């Protein structure tokens, strides 16, 4: 009973205008998947080019800094076609289609 | 209840969107991605 | 998209892209900046100036891509004060640009820098023409007297001084001359 | 002569495309 | 496969032609050096940002209002949209800040050139018209260690490209 639908992010953007703040372009072949992770305040996305690309979430804005990728992961092979962060933990998982799945502990403690 | 749809530098995606998510911090963004790679952080 | 994208840019040339001239039915336009003044169409200075500072640079990158040196005046494509400076004696200041509370007593000097600027236009039709006698440009010039003659039509003259002349026949004179502009870029494009 | 002059720009602008065309053609 | 080895054909040309026609835009434009090291567009000086005090504005006015028609040349030429778009006037252009969310409406509109008592707008401005050369830079795979130098970045990034 005590658990909810809501995600990690609660819906504030009730109306996007069709404004754009920020245009990475780091991947290679095809992006398939995005998953965000506001307990840690990061987002992460996968590709066919072997990647797993973890952002900032406060970075994003790009309104100062310049917008690049704070980590990267390509040794899982194959081609990543999946991943969920892991709720309640430091932790993210990816599934390659070599036919392997692993974790990959994100160091979000420390900073 | 069908709720059809009928019709009457552009920085759209241009190829096959594949995932929309919805992050926010302080102002909710909306993240998207192409097959291309390309990546854009709506607000 | 790739195709298309290589399709429109093949056809883009550099100072047409940049410098566009066309028409907004009455005003002759180049980066979209309206290169006259009617009273049903009022056009304030700035854009004026800005209009003959873009049409001097434009010129003067056309006669530098040429090679031509105008015999009796220089161009000093300055940003929104744009003026020749007489070649021939470095002594009279001729503006292209107006400041607006016209006194038309003691102003003629932006009506001497139109003059010049007929002027050299003059002399780039004399050389394309020269150049290539297969080539016509639409318009004709008269410069001993500042007109451009409509040879395009009647044959009515117009002048490009706005001083004894009103503003409509000023208008279409400006919009002549970058009629002949837009020509004269075509051939220079070309013959390169 | 307003429709003549605007039949000029098309004519020029269409000139223009042509040679471009051909400009980069030779260059192939 | 045999269509995507096409496209990728198709697509080295099309960068070869922006790249030719990238290079024309110098004739119309140059950008220039001296033994002092000061830079001139098109003949007028163009100090860094904190070397602007103390000198004339018409200068400066002019200069920014070129390199403001430059870069939205080349990113027009490059499809490359801005997050501060510019509306080129020559001596009077304008750069814009739909992004920061402290302002109001009429507020977002900075001027890059010198202007009577909106001295932090003018430097605001131009802090916009440096961010905005470092994004074209930055997409190319360059990099920037200070913003403060208007010109010879972008004099970097022409000779890179």
């Amino acid at each position: 009973e005590n658990a909810e639908w809501e995600s990690k992010p609660p819906p504030p953007g009730w109306r996007p205008k069709g404004l754009l703040v920020a245009h990475l372009h780091e991947h290679k072949s095809a992006v398939n998947r995005i998953r965000v992770s506001d307990e840690h305040s990061l987002f992460a996305t996968c590709s066919n080019d072997g990647t797993v690309k973890i952002w900032n979430s406060q970075k994003m804005e790009g309104k100062t800094t310049t917008t690049r990728s704070i980590l990267t992961y390509s040794r899982i092979g194959g081609r990543v076609k999946t991943l969920t962060f892991c709720q309640g933990s430091h932790y993210l998982a990816i599934a390659s289609d070599n036919g392997a799945v692993q974790l990959l502990g994100i160091e979000a403690s420390k900073l | 209840e069908v709720v059809q749809e009928i019709q009457n530098l552009p920085v759209g995606h241009h190829d096959i969107i594949t995932d929309v998510a919805t992050f926010q911090t302080t102002q909710g963004f909306i993240v998207t991605a192409s097959r291309d790679g390309i990546v854009k952080v709506w607000k | 998209y790739a195709q298309t994208q290589l399709d429109k840019l093949k056809k883009t040339n550099v100072f047409n892209a940049t410098f566009h001239i066309w028409h907004s039915g009455q005003f002759g336009t180049i980066n979209n900046f309206r290169l006259g003044r009617l009273p049903s169409v009022p056009v304030e200075w700035n854009e004026i100036n800005a209009a003959w500072g873009q049409t001097v640079l434009l010129l003067h990158a056309l006669a530098n891509k040429m090679g031509l040196k105008f015999q009796r005046y220089r161009l000093v494509p300055y940003g929104n004060h744009s003026y020749l400076e007489s070649l021939t004696d470095k002594s009279k200041e001729l503006p292209l640009y107006c400041s607006g509370g016209l006194r038309f007593f003691w102003d003629n000097k932006f009506d001497h820098a139109m003059v010049a600027f007929l002027d050299c236009v003059q002399q780039f039709k004399e050389e394309v023409e020269k150049g290539e006698t297969r080539f016509c440009l639409p318009y004709r010039m008269d410069v001993e007297k500042g007109k451009i003659e409509d040879t395009g039509g009647s044959g009515g003259s117009y002048s490009i001084k706005t001083q004894f002349n009103s503003e409509e026949q000023w208008t279409k004179a400006l919009k002549f001359m970058l009629t002949n502009l837009k020509w004269g870029l075509a051939w220079v494009s070309s013959q390169f | 002569d307003l429709e003549k002059e605007n039949a000029h720009f098309s004519i020029s602008e269409s000139l223009i495309a042509a040679i471009e065309l051909m400009k980069c053609n030779m260059m192939s | 496969t045999a269509k995507r080895e096409l496209f990728l054909k198709t697509n080295a040309q099309l960068t070869i032609r922006c790249r030719q026609l990238l290079s024309e835009l110098s004739y119309i434009y140059p950008i220039d050096l001296n033994e002092h090291k000061d830079y001139f567009v098109c003949g007028v000086k163009l100090p860094n940002s904190e070397d602007f005090q103390a000198k004339d504005d018409g200068s400066i006015a002019v200069a920014l209002g070129y390199t403001a028609h430059l870069v939205s040349m080349i990113s027009f030429f490059l499809q490359v949209p801005l997050r501060y778009p510019i509306i080129h006037k020559g001596s009077r252009s304008t750069i814009k800040d739909n992004i920061n969310d402290k302002l109001t409406e009429k507020e977002r509109e900075f001027p890059l050139y010198p202007k009577g008592g909106e001295k932090l707008q003018f430097d605001y401005g131009v802090y916009l018209l440096n961010k905005n050369i470092a994004q074209l830079r930055y997409q190319h795979g360059l990099g920037t260690p200070d913003l403060r130098q208007t010109l010879p970045n972008l004099k970097n990034f022409m000779e890179h490209g």
